[PDB]
RNA sequence: UUCCUCGUGGCCCAAUGGUCACGGCGUCUGGCUCGAACCAGAAGAUUCCAGGUUCAAGUCCUGGCGGGGAAGCCA
RNA sequence: AAUCCUGGAUGGAACGACGAA
RNA sequence: GGUGAAAUUCUUGGAUUUAUUGAAGACUAACUACUGCGAAAGCAUUUGCCAAGGACGUUUUCAUUAAUCAAGAACGAAAGUUAGGGGAUCGAAGAUGAUCAGAUACCGUCGUAGUCUUAACCAUAAACUAUGCCGACUAGGGAUCGGGUGGUGUUUUUUUAAUGACCCACUCGGCACCUUACGAGAAAUCAAAGUCUUUGGGUUCUGGGGGGAGUAUGGUCGCAAGGCUGAAACUUAAAGGAAUUG
């Protein structure tokens, strides 16, 4: 029953159509030096923790 | 319509009657 | 009337240029009235970079390079969001940005 | 994708790698690390005789690799098995070749390409075809931005070039040529016969291949093998 | 130290390929797929197919003997794209994270000299 | 004339003797939008007519009604 | 006093309207 | 596999994928650009042969031999035709999978003719710079291709020479370009589309509201496909060009 933690450092944008999600950039709590992009469905702050069932995916940056 | 559409139908009739005109010539 | 007076185009003095084919579309366009960018790149991105160099033997090494050259139609050039479209006055700017 | 399969079988386990074996590869001597990996076949039974479904296999590998310096990092040198005494197996040099980012990466616009290609045999009664690539560049005082020959020089220059390798593949048997190759002393060649001509950056030489072979002749082969 | 592999990613769009080898090419191990990782038909290109197929052919390299893994990164070449997928580096990086060793990676995507011709026609592929 | 076959909702068509009977189109109602297209949904059948078997016939059997097909040869 | 670096995409369907002014 | 998504299709007889080779035929990437040559069409791997050509230079030669040109002749993309060859890719037709109200269309998978060549026909094109050729003159500016001249200019050789590659200045000729309008133009725009009511340098071709109609007929060329030539009846008040604001 693995988890991941990450913390949030940087809020980037909304994304999605409906604007209904956020692309931020983490850091992870454990095993740190080690930062992400990920989507996040609700409303969001900086230095909030996140629950990811799994580490090992980043989405499409909007660049 | 367009020009060229409207050659290929010339060009088709003008071959209709060439031929139902050898029909007697 | 003229839109442009190149008319689209880089041939002055050819007649013909034997054309290519867009990679997106597969159209068969003239290799000057076409779009030529390069599309010079790190392999693998900007990311991924420090965990291939923690899990990388052979120290200090590369990170060689994709180049690519990019030719595509005047169609599928302004959906992709390239060359896009520009007023009568700066039509006429030839410079990149 | 998974369950998508019509059928597998038209007219309607043994996992193999116990039955598979090591062996670990030699290069020759003219190369300053002979070790170069690991390959695998199955286990020699008495209708195969793995020795000679691994006789003929070949394996690309970096110079850089070879000789421990990366100023031969692009460079890969194909090697080509030929004999094998008890796990240790043996190969010889089958060509080189670049690397396509090293190569598009001498590729810019605004210069002209040179190219050569010969088709020269050895001492060692090899044929081998060596290519050979070259770059015009843009002096030191230069104010226009091309920097373009007028394409009776590049006639001369490739003729020159040509001639270069029919001179010194003639005389190198094919080891002498690997080591007329890894310390490139034919680009040097090259530039000292050419500067009179045009400047040539980028003189590397290209990738070499072999057309055909001479005989076996073991006792050439186990001289590498010290 | 190293015991040494080759990891050929064959990337395209509507598909992802990983699967390795000696450094022969002769004898291979662990091929898998996007589609063998995913039911759809439209997630095969994806990269999280293309990760989850470079965590399978770690552990089965890594149940084998084999430790480090030199990297051959592909497209469809020819004629068609040569701009390799999405899923190319996502297996890419996933098989680094895994565990293996990496070692001279190389684009080899097969390319042209001026060959025979695209498909489409001249007015291309519509739509 | 003989032989063979067919008949089912407005149209085309399917049915194991075992529910006043399946489907598609059409029709009616509502919705999206003015109409189509689309989405939801309804209703409509004396299974050609007269008899018989059976607990029960659309079906199984006899007769007629109408439609179609094949045959009508040696001279 | 230490100190190696980056930029980047596509993605279905959608017929029609009397003329006059 | 392919796609927007799927499906047709191939796969335990091992498909896709890997490596090693071999064959076939086509093509000639990246270099490849407001660059070159060519009468145009058009022409891009190497080397060899064959003949030709432009510009440049010239205190060489003839000496008006010239410019444009109904007739008439040569070349003339692609498609197409005939006959052989070759026939890998792509692929009018056709067959199929889907999409769709229908889809003999777009998309996908196959796939004949064609795509390549030889010998011979065709004789067209948005064959377009939609701008006839020859000639003279008229504003600035720089870059560039080829040739040539000059410079104690830079670099390399053998510090050094001659070369070659670069720099500067200039020049003839070419593909073009930028800026302004003294000018022109209906304007868009044009260093030619200027020097045209202050109307004439020379010459060839074409057009006369829109349709009917590049039609019918008759000739002529062509194996054909078709080409070149080419009306009338009837019909109509507007068609159209360039810009303007919505
Ligand atoms: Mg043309
Ligand atoms: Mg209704
Ligand atoms: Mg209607
Ligand atoms: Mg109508
Ligand atoms: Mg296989
Ligand atoms: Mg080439
Ligand atoms: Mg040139
Ligand atoms: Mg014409
Ligand atoms: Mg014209
Ligand atoms: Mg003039
Ligand atoms: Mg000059
Ligand atoms: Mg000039
Ligand atoms: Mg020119
Ligand atoms: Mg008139
Ligand atoms: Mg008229
Ligand atoms: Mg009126
Ligand atoms: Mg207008």
């Amino acid at each position: 029953t693995p988890v991941t933690l990450a913390k949030v450092i940087k809020v980037l944008g909304r994304t999605g159509s409906r604007g209904g999600v956020t692309q931020v950039r983490v850091e992870f709590l454990e095993d740190t030096s080690r930062t992400i992009v990920r989507n996040v469905k609700g409303p969001v702050r900086e230095n909030d923790i996140l629950v990811l069932m799994e580490s090992e995916r980043e989405a499409r940056r909007l660049r | 319509m367009r020009a060229k559409w409207r050659k290929k139908r010339t060009r088709r009739l003008k071959r209709k009657r060439r031929k139902v005109r050898a029909r007697s010539k | 009337p003229k839109k442009r007076a190149s008319n689209g185009r880089n041939k002055k003095g050819r007649g013909h240029v034997k054309p290519v084919r867009c990679v997106n579309c597969s159209k068969s366009i003239p290799k000057d009235k076409a779009i030529k960018r390069m599309a010079i790149r790190n392999i693998v991105e900007a990311a991924a970079v420090r965990d291939l160099s923690e899990a990388s033997v052979y120290p200090e090494y590369a990170l060689p390079k994709t180049y690519n050259k990019l030719h595509y139609c005047v169609s599928c050039a302004i959906h992709a969001r390239i060359v896009r479209v520009r007023s009568r006055e700066d039509r006429k700017n030839r410079a990149p940005p | 994708a998974v369950g998508k399969n019509k059928r597998l079988s038209k007219g309607k386990v043994v996992d193999p790698f116990t039955r598979k074996e090591w062996f670990d590869i030699k290069a020759p001597s003219t190369f300053e690390n002979r070790n170069v990996g690991k390959t695998l076949v199955n286990k020699s039974t008495g209708l195969k005789s793995a020795s000679d479904a691994l006789k003929g296999r070949v394996v690309e590998v970096c110079l850089a690799d070879l000789q421990g310096s990366e100023d031969h990092s692009f460079r890969k040198i194909k090697l080509r098995v030929d004999e094998v005494q008890g796990k240790n197996l043996l190969t010889n040099f089958h060509g080189m070749d670049f690397t396509t980012d090293k190569l598009r990466s001498m590729v810019r616009k605004w210069q002209t390409l040179i190219e050569a290609n010969v088709t020269v045999k050895t001492s060692d009664d090899y044929v081998l075809r060596i290519f050979a690539i070259a770059f015009t560049r843009k002096q030191a005082n230069q104010v226009k931005r091309h920097s373009y020959a007028q394409s009776s020089h590049i006639r001369a220059i490739r003729k020159v070039i040509s001639e270069i390798l029919t001179k010194e593949v003639q005389g190198s048997t094919l080891a002498q040529l690997t080591s007329k190759l890894i310390p490139e002393v034919i680009n040097k060649e090259i530039e000292n016969a050419t500067k009179d001509i045009f400047p040539l950056q980028n003189i590397h030489v290209r990738k070499v291949k072999l057309l055909k072979q001479p005989k076996f002749d073991v006792g050439a082969l186990m001289a590498l093998h010290g | 130290s190293q015991v040494f592999g080759v990891a050929r990613i064959y990337a395209s769009f509507n598909d992802t390929f990983v699967h390795v080898t000696d450094l022969s090419g002769k004898e291979t191990i662990a091929r898998v797929t996007g589609g063998m990782k995913v039911k759809a038909d439209r997630d095969e290109s994806s990269p999280y197919a293309a990760m989850l197929a470079a965590q399978d052919v770690a552990a089965k390299c890594k149940e084998v003997g084999i430790t480090a893994v030199h990297v051959k990164i592909r497209a469809t070449g020819g004629t068609r794209t040569k701009t390799p997928g999405p899923g190319g580096q996502a297996a890419l990086r996933a098989l680094a994270r895994s565990g293996l060793r990496i070692g001279r990676i190389e684009d080899v995507t097969p390319v042209p000299s001026d060959s025979t011709r695209k498909k489409g026609g001249r007015r291309g592929r519509r739509l």
